[PDB]
């Protein structure tokens, strides 16, 4: 029915904003080794800091130092796109903004009946997202790349790319249903 | 991680395949690309196994031939790394050194009951040395 | 004394020969319609 | 070798003065005038009554100067200097 | 024009075709075509699989005779010291041919002093190495920036020890003393100390070998996007003026 | 197989009689044979070779 | 160094014998013997050497 899929859209795109914002805030993105408030000791890190674990300096998280100029090198200007565009985690935060996005047009989709074209936008605004969020975890294994494991909070956002996905292909389904209902009510 | 992106890819490509399809009120359906048939469509084109429909807009025909292109990288080098696999054998042993040793507690390891070995790693003040004592 | 197992890029050498056979087969399929609609038209 | 001294002094319980060689050198025969200099040369002449130092246990010196057991072994050894492309799946053909 | 290079695009793709070109010249291009197709995408995986394979098979110079067998890697000891005598009169095949590569070789990988060496070693980004002792090697292995790494094992036995004149007091009890802190673990503990706490420092495809081809997917999946969002605005806009 | 390295440093010598004549003797022909290589060619005889 | 210690011992009490270990070996087993006196082996039949 139309009130049962409007209620699943709206609790998918919450739970989707919702994973996919606890993801970027936490820390449990990767488990690995790494020196501490820069001896090896086993940690876990996120976008923006990681916090040792099991160590004489356990509880206390250190800023990684996305641009290693230890050495004082650049090698091609490729690699350094690549290490600004982590740094900045660009692709995350604005799959995040897209999801409120496509949710506070959800949720403005009651107020204004008649413009039907509005829930076309939620859609492809969680359809973007959710690019954005794969484009995201593209590049964030890559920058990993140049033993370790995947916490929950990696899995927050992968778990976040599938239900803001499964939402989109919803609230385009409802744009098909609303110009079939216009097209029939106007064919009466 | 190739695999899990993988998915993701061909999710994602499905649902955008399914959109620039079926969203247009102007294009009415004249296609058969539903979201069942997207993804019917997208797990053929990755298999390369074909299907009995294909995109005839400009959009779905980009999507499609993006995900081709991806899909003949991705397979050519799946079998381009298993040949490199099968062609050379590297066999790496579990431990390397004594601190290897000390990290792992599966293969247990000694020294004689009597003798100059084991009266060294008494007096060790090495922190490996002393770790594994 | 002072003094293969080895990979490359394939180069447009390697392969030229494919080319020439593609671009004689459009010239070729080019001809034959042509002559059919020469033909069609007398 | 300054913590070794200093177990090697405390050890034998006597007061020990670190200096350092003037010109800096381990020390080698030299055929010429048959005069030794440097580290080798120090102990010869009682200008130095104990060498603590990387002294190589070696023939020449031996023979004269008194050389106690290696503490440390060693031995040649090799030194050596310890990201594909994002497009790199073309690299296979040519441009 | 427009399907023709569609089903051109699906021809090389090796992928399927709704259409198939039904008159003699179309079916002459599309054969060409696809021959031409074949081909490529063949050795597009064979020159790839034979990249893999190499790769893979390069083995790492971890010991002296792997080493010397090899002559891409150039590498040489010290103007002078004991290095370059103990080559000449070893008589090992191993370091026979050792000595007989730096005699006839040009230009002249003799190094005047162990620094420079080391800080050529540095920028020859793995084209040459250099043949130390054991002890100091781990040093600088140790120093920053940890970009050289000692491999193998000692070539031959050296070592270091106390040196007192003979016939002195302190020879005996030297002697007894360095055996006793051997045997008591300072020495060893003392040698661990310093090189290390003191101390300043795969086979799978990886994600970022196939990075690429990621970001042309979705590069591709939002043009697709942005086109058909125009095309829609465009119908739109149309067919509202003209009602 | 021999894995890893050698954790400690140890060695191994002939032992002769505190003050004995032939032990001085003993320990420079013991020398002569490290520096030309027949020591640690007995060693492969013994260890490699056979 | 291989002879002395190999099972079973490889050596050959008579030259023909040892040929006619190699023609039995399938490929797997050698023989050294002089140059000239072996050149003219291969030139008798089967010329399997």
């Amino acid at each position: 029915d139309r009130g049962v899929q409007m209620l699943l859209t709206t609790v998918g795109a919450f739970a989707a904003f919702s994973l996919m914002t606890i993801a970027v805030g936490t820390d449990y993105w990767l488990y690995s080794r790494g020196v501490c408030k820069t001896e090896e000791v086993m940690t876990h890190s996120g976008l923006w800091r990681t916090c040792c674990l099991e160590g004489n300096f356990k509880g206390l998280c250190k800023q990684i130092d996305h641009f290693p100029e230890d050495a004082d090198y650049e090698a091609d200007t490729a690699e350094y796109f690549l290490r600004a565009v982590r740094a900045s985690s660009i692709f995350p935060i604005l799959s995040v903004i897209l999801l409120f996005m496509g949710g506070l047009c959800i949720a403005a989709s009651e107020f204004y009946k008649t413009r039907h074209n509005i829930i076309l936008s939620a859609g492809i605004f969680f359809v973007s997202a959710g690019l954005s969020n794969i484009i995201g975890i593209i590049v964030y294994i890559s920058a990993n790349a140049g033993s370790y494991s995947y916490g929950w909070s990696f899995y927050f956002g992968a778990l976040s790319f599938i239900i803001a996905e499964m939402v989109g292909v919803l609230a385009v389904h409802m744009f098909i249903d609303r110009h079939k209902q216009l097209r029939a009510t106007a064919r009466a | 991680e190739i695999w899990m992106c993988i998915v993701f890819a061909y999710i994602g490509v499905s649902v955008v395949l399914f959109l620039v399809s079926r969203f247009s009120p102007y294009e009415w359906s004249t296609n058969e690309f539903g979201i069942f048939n997207s993804l019917w469509f997208s797990l053929g084109a990755f298999m390369q196994q074909g299907c009995d429909i294909s995109p005839r807009s400009l959009s779905g025909r980009i999507v499609g031939g993006v995900w081709w292109f991806f899909t003949l990288i991705i397979i050519s080098s799946y079998t381009a790394n298993l040949a490199a696999f099968l062609t050379v054998e590297r066999m790496v042993s579990p431990i390397e050194s004594a601190e290897d040793l000390s990290k792992q507690t599966e293969i247990a390891y000694g020294t004689l009951d009597s003798g100059s070995t084991k009266e060294f790693f008494r007096r060790s003040k090495i922190a490996v040395f002393d770790k594994m004592w | 004394g002072e003094c293969k197992e080895k990979t490359s890029a394939l180069s447009l050498s390697n392969v030229a020969g494919v080319f020439y056979i593609l671009v004689g087969g459009l010239g070729l399929a080019m001809l034959v319609a042509l002559i059919e609609f020469c033909y069609k038209s007398r | 070798c300054v913590d070794l001294a200093a177990e090697i002094a405390k050890h034998c319980g006597f007061k020990y003065k670190l200096t350092i060689v003037g010109d800096g050198k381990y020390g080698a025969r030299d055929a010429d005038t048959k005069i030794w200099n440097g580290m080798v040369g120090e102990l010869v002449y009682g200008k130095a009554d104990i060498a603590i130092a990387p002294l190589t246990i070696t023939l020449v010196r031996e023979e004269v100067i008194d050389f106690s057991k290696p503490f440390m072994s060693l031995g040649i050894s090799i030194m050596i200097k310890k990201k594909p492309g994002v497009f790199s799946f073309l690299d296979p053909l040519a441009y | 024009i427009f399907n023709s290079l569609w089903f051109s695009l699906g021809a090389f793709m090796q992928q399927g075709c709704d259409i198939s070109p039904r008159s003699l010249s179309g079916r002459i291009v599309g054969g060409v075509w696809w021959f031409f197709t074949l081909i490529i995408i063949s050795s597009y995986t064979a020159n790839l699989a034979a990249f893999l394979t190499v790769e893979r098979m390069v083995s790492p110079i971890e010991s002296a005779e792997d080493l010397s067998k090899q002559t891409e890697i150039a590498y040489g000891t010290l103007d002078s010291g004991s290095t370059k005598e103990f080559f000449r009169r070893s008589k090992i095949a191993v370091f026979d041919k050792m000595w007989t590569y730096m005699r006839s070789a040009e230009p002249s990988v003799f190094v005047r002093t162990t620094a420079e060496g080391v800080a050529r070693v540095r920028k020859s980004k793995g084209k040459y190495a250099y043949l130390l002792e054991s002890t100091m090697n781990e040093y600088i292995e140790q120093r920053k920036p940890c970009d050289t790494m000692k491999v193998g094992g000692n070539l031959d036995s050296k070592g270091y020890d106390i040196a007192t004149p003979k016939g002195s007091s302190l020879g005996t009890p030297v002697n007894l003393a360095v055996l006793k802190l051997s045997e008591q673990g300072v020495l060893d503990k003392l040698k661990n100390k310093w090189w290390y706490d003191k101390g300043e420092c795969t086979s799978a495809l990886s994600l970022s070998n196939v990075a690429g081809v990621f970001y042309i997917l979705v590069g591709g999946l939002g043009l697709a996007m942005l086109v058909a969002l125009i095309e829609f605005c465009y119908k739109s806009r149309a067919e509202a003026k003209r009602m």
